[PDB]
């Protein structure tokens, strides 16, 4: 019965990632004064299916790899981590209810740079390796503000428990006491997933260009699973919905609408801005987000003490 | 005593003898050094969690942090060696025989 | 280096050694050694040449291995004793691992193989820190765990250090390697009397630090790193030849000098414990140390090697180097033997 | 068999060390140390060290081995018998250890080790409404003042040290 | 050393409180109010004797 | 040189993590709190040389609490004899050691 | 016009609605019509194992009330 | 809003902790009778198993002290089934 | 236990999709390809700056590891000491960032 | 002291906000009247069992029952 619950988690993940590609092409279409796909299916609803079947019978690109083993391991690690980030998510009840789910997600997202690094070294292109090193340095840079912002928010929660974060936000959204943390958090999640305006793997080579159409599609769907997941996590973390315990589907509808709007906000940010130069988002992290993040971490340490608003441990 | 301590001590001795028998790379030496640290972390952790000695639960984190700073310093030394010879080969570090 | 950064880093070296000296918890012992190593690495890379990076790499690897063996000894002590007090150890395996780790930190033979390399690779001031200040923290830990140290191990390390530091310095012409093999022999002398009377261990450490600080200060004041450049000192500064003469005759332990003071006291404590063969063989082995000291005094003070012509330019310039405590350290390292019963202040 | 599970993880742990101690290449050795860190984390987690295991992931693996693999990928330009012989030597010594301590329920390499499953050494009570390990790590700010001072000072000095030695001036 | 002294299985027979934890938690404040005295006699005896065998009755 | 700065100045830098029987957060006892308290109160002040031979019983009880070597040896002996008698068929386990007894509370 | 993107958003929103609805109905099916017992702390697990022992059917969620006493 | 609600949450935490406190004597009495039940069963089966063994004191304490020692996990569940062992020794750790 | 089942299911589905993506188009018989990069064959030049930003990550990640028990440490009864040491750790992370600034460590990847 | 402040707020508003929020976090808990209640609430939270005292006969401040008047109260927490 638990295996049914695991499958009803992870097969809808793959379906939502499949149709997120359609939603991105359509929304980026209408924001660019054109249409998106509307020929292949009715309203383009068969475009992800057609594209999956196209990519899974395309010729293998057949690279000469420096390592065969890490070239196999990098998509496996990417998909495994992108599927295990979902299991503590309280929506309203997590699959795995763990006491330290926030730190679990921070750890499993910190492990996601090995897929980039191993795929960059497993290619024989030196320029692909340079791009992989830039992508890893970007991701580990923004993980610093992820961890410190996330700590500063959970100083209002009381624990690392993700389900407690719903109880924390029953009277007000947590974006009201922590909107500067929310906006630096949101741009840091935008820079974690290598999402525009932080997508330098498409700014003028990607780390995974030596993969065939199948494995590059697996990297791509792990990336969009990370995108939907971080939007759900940001929704749980700052926009926590009403939860009637006798009617859990009210919370499920509410966090689903908010997470969809936040994923469309990712789609709407990539339809609006040019890219950063690489040093410019390094400047954005180290010289702008990190001093404010340390200052607000001092503020959110000292603030529950000075107002007598320390959250409970349990 | 307990059976898991046998494996964690044997892991420390395996990472010891790897760290005490260099092949060519200094990076492989640093990896053996950090394997020694990791086995120390695991062994300290299993003792302190077993004994329910509460105040030493902050002890392995400390054992992590310093030693990882140590690892950082080691990486920096390797890079300086790599910025002299192009490789981190330990046979290039032989100028101090005379 | 920025002088502020130099001051903060040297205060951090001193802070690490003081944290080793004052702490009652083994984790803070390990932390003091980690802080000491981490802060002394930039002192060794002060001039930024490949020999300093090689020396700092070798120093890092040996001290890191000793720190891991130290933490394993600590963790086995926590196994077999359930506590953390910096005192005797409660397992002979943890005692052996801690004695090995401290022998690696001191560079006692057969873990001596980094000491003449690293001291050669680094400047004279950082070599002075490595051969004087870096002994204090492991000798403090050996001072506090001596109810658990194996006698056979500590005396094996002692005699192997004295013999290898005797034979190693006989083949050298570089002054820093001479001071390094002198270091190995003197650490053998300090650990040979540790389980018998550790006050004499502290006495030997203090007299050794004074004499080594005098010789490194003379080498810094004359800017000499080789034997053959030290032999140009009589034509540049004739008083420095007298000072290196009396200090090298002191370091060999010739009476009536003060460097005769420790080893004699060490023999004075090893014959009370019915060991006659061991301090006799130690004293006969120290004649090798005295032999290459006499080689340096023949090169520098008692003869006059030929100089060059450009020396005549250096006659027109006095030494502007801050020869810090050099008359004080020269007087203390030579004329202190009539005050030998002052050693009771170390009890 | 499932009562021995931590022991089983520890076997894999030792196997993982014979992965990188034999030193095939620093990148495969990095991978072996990553797998070793994951299974040693599982060993930690199965005694109740949830926070310490997530420190193994976030700080050892996701923090430090990232920098090891990152620095390693900037060296050892991309494309043995001693490695293979060392690996089979370590594996056969470890399986002889397993065979002895399972056939005898006791072994002595240096110390005497029981051969029962390591579930037997646990406590039979509850800790109430707290993890004891979580409260002992929370005591770093209330009881660990000197430890916080010396650790934060060593990290600040470590920043200064890396910036001094990586400059070359 | 010595032989451990355990009470018999007859000394451990008692009519159990066979209710679930929500029954106990829902009645918990009135249980602490009403059953104060034998509970605190038991827990004083339990922290003073440091032995459950001495605290059975 | 053990320059005892902590006792001189009266500060407490690291004595708190030193033993298991010290003041713990939320009064959490160690599993060998009583044995370690008895060994420390035995061996206090009399010096290590007398403490090795005069407090051997408390220290052996405390070490056998810490590592449980005699206890696990006894469990080895009982389980091995039980498995031998099951192999010989001269013993049968009771229902409460087979899981058919409807547990106590 | 712009509402042409709403079928894909509807499909993706149903696909995000499925996991939480599924785990809520599976938790109510597996735990006697109620929520899954959250045992983050060892006291909660102690109460839960006590419920499993006092139920008599080796199921923690089968609750026994005042009818189980005299 | 977080001030008012976290103060309410602290009061609710104190109410839960006092429910726990009011229940702890009953749970402690049941726990004592539980562990003495299990030790008496282990002692009786040790008595009926360890008869052939020469020089075996049944129920011999491995401690020199006569003080009560908290019963270890393998002392209680040593003679029982593997499912009861795993449920008592990794049940809370593996619980989701 | 349910966590290990879920990890095994996620890893097995990932390995199955990777096996399908590496072996479903291998069944075709397309054509053999002879096929004889911005840098041609020049060895990868080392960047000091990427290593410095990775080490700065590592050191700030250790300082983060120290900062992680604060939502538990706020529950203590020695709150003045706890608040002082929390502000001191975040201040030492800020001093590390300031020294990384002022010695031009955050330059050309600012 | 005022031209420099407007200068740095014109050039570097991120850093002015950073140092200002950090200064408030430093100085404001010492000026707050509610810092005392944080301590009082953390000591009012009963993690452990209230191990009772043996009645020697002369303890007028220790109650015999939870509903007795003497003992520590939490009226301040319910009211605030
Ligand atoms: C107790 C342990 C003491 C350990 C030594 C402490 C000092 C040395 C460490 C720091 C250092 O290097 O300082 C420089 C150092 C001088 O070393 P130097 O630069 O190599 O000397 C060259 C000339 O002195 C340079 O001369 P100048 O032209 O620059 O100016 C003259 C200078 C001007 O002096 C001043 O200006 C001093 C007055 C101001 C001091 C600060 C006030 C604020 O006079 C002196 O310094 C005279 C030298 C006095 C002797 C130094 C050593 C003191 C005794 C150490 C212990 C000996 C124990 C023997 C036991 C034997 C038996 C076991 O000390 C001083 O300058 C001040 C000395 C004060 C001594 C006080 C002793 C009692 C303390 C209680
Ligand atoms: C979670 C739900 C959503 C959250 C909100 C986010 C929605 C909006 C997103 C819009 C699209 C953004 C795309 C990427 C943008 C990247 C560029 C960018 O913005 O860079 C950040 C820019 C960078 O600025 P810059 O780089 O342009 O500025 C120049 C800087 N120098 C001089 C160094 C070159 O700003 C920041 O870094 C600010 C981050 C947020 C700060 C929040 C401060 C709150 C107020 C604090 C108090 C202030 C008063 C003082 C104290 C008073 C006390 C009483
Ligand atoms: C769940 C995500 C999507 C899943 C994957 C997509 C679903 C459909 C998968 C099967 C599609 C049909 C087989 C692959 C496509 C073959 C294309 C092709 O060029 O075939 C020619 C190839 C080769 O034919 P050929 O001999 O003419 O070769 C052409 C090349 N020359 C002449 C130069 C040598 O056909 C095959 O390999 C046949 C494969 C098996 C046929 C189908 C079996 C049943 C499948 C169910
Ligand atoms: C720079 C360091 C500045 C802060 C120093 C510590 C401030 C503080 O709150 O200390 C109280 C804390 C704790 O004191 P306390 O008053 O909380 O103690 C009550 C007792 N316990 C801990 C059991 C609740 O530390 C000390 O008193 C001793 C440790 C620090 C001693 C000074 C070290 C200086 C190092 C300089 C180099
Ligand atoms: C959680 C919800 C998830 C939902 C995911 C799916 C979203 C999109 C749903 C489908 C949208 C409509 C699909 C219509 C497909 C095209 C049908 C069609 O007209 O096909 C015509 C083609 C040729 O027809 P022919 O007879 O030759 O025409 C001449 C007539 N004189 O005939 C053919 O091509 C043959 C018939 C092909 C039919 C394909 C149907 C679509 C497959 C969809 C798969 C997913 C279904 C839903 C799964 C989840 C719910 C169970
Ligand atoms: C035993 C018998 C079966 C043997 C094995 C076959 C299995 C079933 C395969 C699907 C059905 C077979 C027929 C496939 C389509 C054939 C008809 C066709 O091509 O119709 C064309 C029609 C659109 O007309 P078009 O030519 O595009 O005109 C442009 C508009 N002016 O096209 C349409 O209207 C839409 C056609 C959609 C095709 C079907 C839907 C996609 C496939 C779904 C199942 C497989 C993938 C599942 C999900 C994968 C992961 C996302
Ligand atoms: C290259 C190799 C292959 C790469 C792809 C696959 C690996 C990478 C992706 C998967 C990562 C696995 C992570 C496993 C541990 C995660 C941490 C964890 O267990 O946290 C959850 C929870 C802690 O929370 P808490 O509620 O306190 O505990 C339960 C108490 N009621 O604790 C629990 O719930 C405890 C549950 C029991 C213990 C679980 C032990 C898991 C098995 C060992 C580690 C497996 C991974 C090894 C390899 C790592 C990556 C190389
Ligand atoms: C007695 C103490 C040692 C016991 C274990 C011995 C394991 C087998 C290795 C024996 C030596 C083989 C050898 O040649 O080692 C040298 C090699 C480094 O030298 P390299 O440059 O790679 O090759 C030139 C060949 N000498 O060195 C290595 O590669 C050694 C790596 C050792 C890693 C330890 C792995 C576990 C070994 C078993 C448990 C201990
Ligand atoms: C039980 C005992 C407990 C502990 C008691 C105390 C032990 C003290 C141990 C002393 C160790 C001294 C270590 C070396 C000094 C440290 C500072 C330093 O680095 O000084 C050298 C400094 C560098 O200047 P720089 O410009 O780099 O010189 C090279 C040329 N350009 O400047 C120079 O180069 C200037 C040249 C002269 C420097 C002389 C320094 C002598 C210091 C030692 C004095 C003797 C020991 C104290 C008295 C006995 C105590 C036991
Ligand atoms: C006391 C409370 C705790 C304080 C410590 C904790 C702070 C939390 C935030 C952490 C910040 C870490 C990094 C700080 C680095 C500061 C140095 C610096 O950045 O100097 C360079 C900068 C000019 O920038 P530049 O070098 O040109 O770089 C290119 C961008 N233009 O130069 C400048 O921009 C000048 C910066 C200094 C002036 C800032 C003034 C702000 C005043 C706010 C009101 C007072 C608040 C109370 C605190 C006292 C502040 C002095
Ligand atoms: C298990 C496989 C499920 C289906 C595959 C993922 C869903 C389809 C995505 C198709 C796709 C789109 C639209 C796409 O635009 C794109 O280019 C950026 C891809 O990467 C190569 C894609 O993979």
């Amino acid at each position: 019965m638990f295996m049914i619950n695991v499958l009803t988690l992870i097969i809808p993940i793959l379906l939502a990632v499949a149709f997120l590609t359609l939603v991105e092409r359509k929304v980026l279409g209408y924001m660019q004064f054109r249409k998106g796909p509307n020929v292949v299916g009715p309203y383009g609803l068969l475009q992800p299916i057609a594209d999956a079947i196209k990519l899974f019978i395309k010729e293998p690109l057949r690279p000469a790899t420096s390592s065969i083993s890490m070239f196999i391991l990098a998509p496996i690690l990417a998909l495994t981590l992108a599927l295990t980030m979902w299991i503590p998510l309280p929506m309203p009840y997590p699959l795995i209810n763990m006491n330290l789910g926030v730190l679990f997600m921070l750890a499993m997202s910190s492990l996601a740079v090995y897929s980039i690094l191993w795929s960059g070294w497993a290619s024989n292109s030196k320029y692909a390796l340079i791009g992989a090193l830039r992508a890893v340095a970007q991701t580990i840079s923004y993980e610093v503000t992820l961890a410190i912002i996330l700590l500063s928010v959970l100083l209002m929660n009381g624990s690392f428990t993700l389900s407690t974060l719903i109880i924390t936000q029953e009277q007000v959204w947590l974006i009201f006491p922590a909107w500067p943390l929310a906006m630096m958090w949101f741009i840091s999640t935008l820079a974690e997933t290598n999402r525009a305006p932080f997508d330098l793997t498409e700014g003028e080579s990607g780390f995974n260009v030596e993969y065939a159409a199948g494995p590059f599609a697996l990297f791509f769907m792990a990336e969009y699973a990370n995108i939907i997941m971080m939007n759900i996590f940001t929704t749980t973390l700052f926009l926590g919905a009403f939860h009637n315990p006798y009617m859990p589907e009210l919370y499920t509808i509410n966090f689903t609408i908010k997470s969809l709007l936040l994923s469309i906000t990712f789609l709407w940010i990539r339809a609006s801005y040019p890219r950063f130069r690489y040093d410019q988002l390094m400047h954005l992290l180290w010289k702008n987000f990190l001093p404010l993040t340390l200052a607000l971490c001092m503020w959110h340490v000292s603030l529950p003490i000075l107002l007598s608003s320390i959250p409970p441990q349990t | 005593m307990s059976l898991v301590y046998m494996n964690i001590m044997m892991a420390f001795t395996v990472s010891l003898t790897g760290l005490l028998m260099y092949r060519s790379h200094l990076m492989s030496s640093l990896l053996c050094l950090e394997g020694m640290m990791l086995s120390l972390f695991i062994l300290a952790t299993l003792m302190i969690l077993n004994s329910h000695f509460t105040l030493a639960s902050m002890m392995p984190i400390i054992l992590l942090v310093f030693a990882a700073c140590e690892a950082a310093l080691g990486l920096s030394l390797l890079v300086m060696v790599s910025n002299t010879y192009g490789t981190d080969y330990v046979q290039n570090l032989n100028l101090l025989q005379c | 280096m920025n002088p502020i950064i130099l001051i903060i880093i040297l205060m951090t070296v001193m802070l690490g050694t003081i944290i080793v000296m004052i702490s009652t918890h083994w984790l803070l012992i390990w932390i003091g050694f980690e802080m000491n190593m981490l802060a002394i690495i930039p002192i060794m890379m002060k001039k930024h040449n490949p020999r300093a990076t090689e020396a700092s790499t070798k120093y890092f690897l040996t001290q890191s291995t000793a720190s891991m063996l130290l933490m394993m000894a600590i963790i086995i002590n926590l196994m077999f004793s359930g506590q953390w007090t910096v005192m005797k150890l409660f397992n002979p395996m943890a005692s052996m691992l801690m004695t090995m780790a401290l022998a690696m930190k001191l560079g006692m033979a057969p873990f001596h193989f980094w000491v003449p390399e690293v001291t050669q690779g680094i400047p004279l001031s950082s070599g002075l820190i490595l051969l004087t200040w870096q002994k204090l923290a492991p000798m403090s830990v050996l001072y506090q765990i001596l109810p658990s140290i194996n006698l056979d191990l500590i005396l094996t390390l002692s005699i192997l250090s004295i013999t290898i530091g005797g034979w190693g310095g006989l083949n050298q012409t570089q002054l820093r390697k001479i001071m390094a093999y002198s270091s190995i022999a003197h650490m053998g002398w300090m650990t040979a009397v540790l389980l018998y009377n550790p006050t004499m261990t502290l006495l030997n450490l203090i007299i050794y630090i004074i004499m080594t600080s005098t010789m490194f200060t003379l080498f810094m004041a004359n800017s000499t790193t080789t034997t053959l450049s030290l032999s140009h000192t009589w034509n540049k500064a004739p008083i420095m030849t007298i000072l290196v003469l009396i200090t090298l005759l002191s370091m060999g332990g010739l009476p009536p000098l003060s460097g005769f003071m420790p080893k004699w006291m060490i023999i004075q404590e090893m014959t009370k414990n019915d060991s006659i063969i061991l301090p006799t063989l130690m004293a006969i082995t120290a004649l090798l140390n005295l032999y290459f000291y006499m080689r340096l005094t023949y090169s520098t003070a008692l003869t006059m090697f030929p100089s060059t012509n450009n020396m005549k330019m250096k006659w027109q310039f006095p030494t502007t180097k801050r020869m810090t405590l050099l008359p004080t350290m020269t007087v203390l390292s030579t004329m202190l033997l009539p005050l030998t019963p002052i050693l009771s202040i170390l009890e | 068999m499932m009562t021995y599970i931590v022991f089983i993880l520890s076997i894999i742990f030792v196997m993982g060390f014979v992965g990188f101690s034999s030193k095939p290449s620093p990148i495969y050795g990095g991978l072996g140390l990553i797998v070793s860190g994951g299974v040693g984390c599982g060993i930690v987690l199965n005694f109740g060290g949830s926070f310490l295991g997530l420190m193994v992931f976030l700080i050892y693996l996701g923090g430090m081995m990232v920098v090891f693999g990152y620095t390693t990928a900037m060296a050892t330009e991309q494309y043995n018998k001693v490695v293979l012989g060392t690996f089979i030597t370590g594996l056969l010594m470890e399986f002889l250890m397993v065979y002895y301590v399972l056939k005898d329920k006791e072994v002595e390499i240096v110390f005497k080790f029981n051969g029962m499953g390591d579930w037997v050494i646990y406590d039979t009570g509850d800790s109430g409404f707290f993890s004891e390990e979580a409260m002992g790590i929370a005591a770093l700010y209330s009881y660990g003042t000197w430890l916080v001072i010396v650790t934060g000072w060593s990290l600040l000095i470590g920043v200064v040290v890396i910036m001094e030695i990586t400059r070359g001036n | 050393p010595g032989i451990v002294e355990l009470p018999s299985l007859e000394d451990l027979k008692v009519q159990e409180v066979k209710v679930s934890s929500s029954v106990l938690k829902a009645a918990a404040h009135h249980y602490g109010a009403q059953c104060d005295k034998p509970n605190k006699e038991f827990m004083l005896c339990r922290w003073e004797e440091k032995d459950p065998r001495r605290c059975l009755e | 040189p053990f320059f005892d700065v902590q006792k001189k100045l009266g500060v407490d830098l690291d004595h708190w993590m030193t033993i298991q029987s010290a003041e713990q957060p939320h009064r959490i006892p160690a599993r060998c709190h009583a044995f370690e308290k008895e060994w420390i109160e035995c061996a206090h002040g009399i010096g290590s040389i007398r403490a090795e031979k005069e407090c051997k019983i408390e220290f052996e009880d405390f070490r056998e609490c810490l590592l449980r070597q005699k206890t696990m040896k006894r469990l080895n002996a009982i389980k091995r004899q039980r498995d031998k008698l099951i192999k010989e068929g001269k013993y049968t386990p009771p229902p409460h050691h087979s899981g058919q007894e409807d547990l106590r509370p | 016009m712009w509402f042409e993107v709403l079928p894909g958003i509807a499909v993706m929103g149903v696909c995000l609605f499925i996991p939480g609805m599924a785990t809520a109905r599976i938790h109510r099916f597996s735990n006697g019509g109620r929520e899954k017992r959250v045992a983050h702390y060892s006291y909660q697990w102690y109460l839960m194992e006590r419920d499993r022992r006092v139920s008599g059917v080796n199921r923690y969620y089968v609750s026994k009330g005042l009818e189980n006493i005299d | 809003s977080m001030m008012r609600w976290n103060r309410e949450r602290r009061r609710l935490q104190i109410e839960d902790f006092e429910a726990r406190i009011a229940l702890m004597p009953l749970l402690q009495a049941e726990k004592d009778r539980r562990v003495l039940q299990m030790l008496r069963e282990n002692l009786e089966e040790e008595a009926t198993i360890m008869k052939d063994v020469p020089g075996w004191k049944v129920g011999e304490s491995v401690f020199h002290t006569t003080r009560w020692v908290t019963p270890m996990m393998g002392e209680l569940y040593g003679l029982r089934t593997g499912e009861e062992i795993l449920s008592s020794t990794y049940g809370f750790i593996w619980y989701t | 236990m349910n966590l290990m089942i879920t990890l095994l299911t996620n890893f097995t589905l990932a390995t199955l999709l990777v096996t399908i993506a590496f072996w479903l188009p291998q069944l075709n018989v397309y054509s053999e390809k002879t096929s004889p990069d911005p840098m041609g064959s020049a060895r990868l030049p080392f960047s000091m700056k990427f290593f410095l930003v990775a080490i700065t990550f590592l050191l700030f990640d250790l300082e983060i590891a120290l900062l992680l028990p604060l939502p538990w440490a706020s529950q203590t009864t020695n709150l003045n000491t706890m608040l002082t040491m929390a502000l001191l750790l975040i201040f030492l992370l800020a001093v590390s960032l300031a020294y990384e600034w002022t010695q031009k460590g955050l330059e050309w990847t600012e | 002291v005022a031209a420099f402040l407007k200068n740095v707020w014109a050039k570097e508003p991120v850093l002015v906000a950073s140092f200002a929020i950090a200064g408030l976090a430093v100085i404001l808990p010492t000026l707050s009247p509610y810092t005392k209640y944080s301590l009082m609430i953390n000591r009012a939270t009963p993690y452990n069992y209230p191990v009772p005292l043996r009645d020697d006969g002369n303890m007028p401040d220790v109650p015999s029952h939870p509903q007795d008047p003497q003992g520590p109260s939490l009226e301040w927490l319910k009211r605030l």
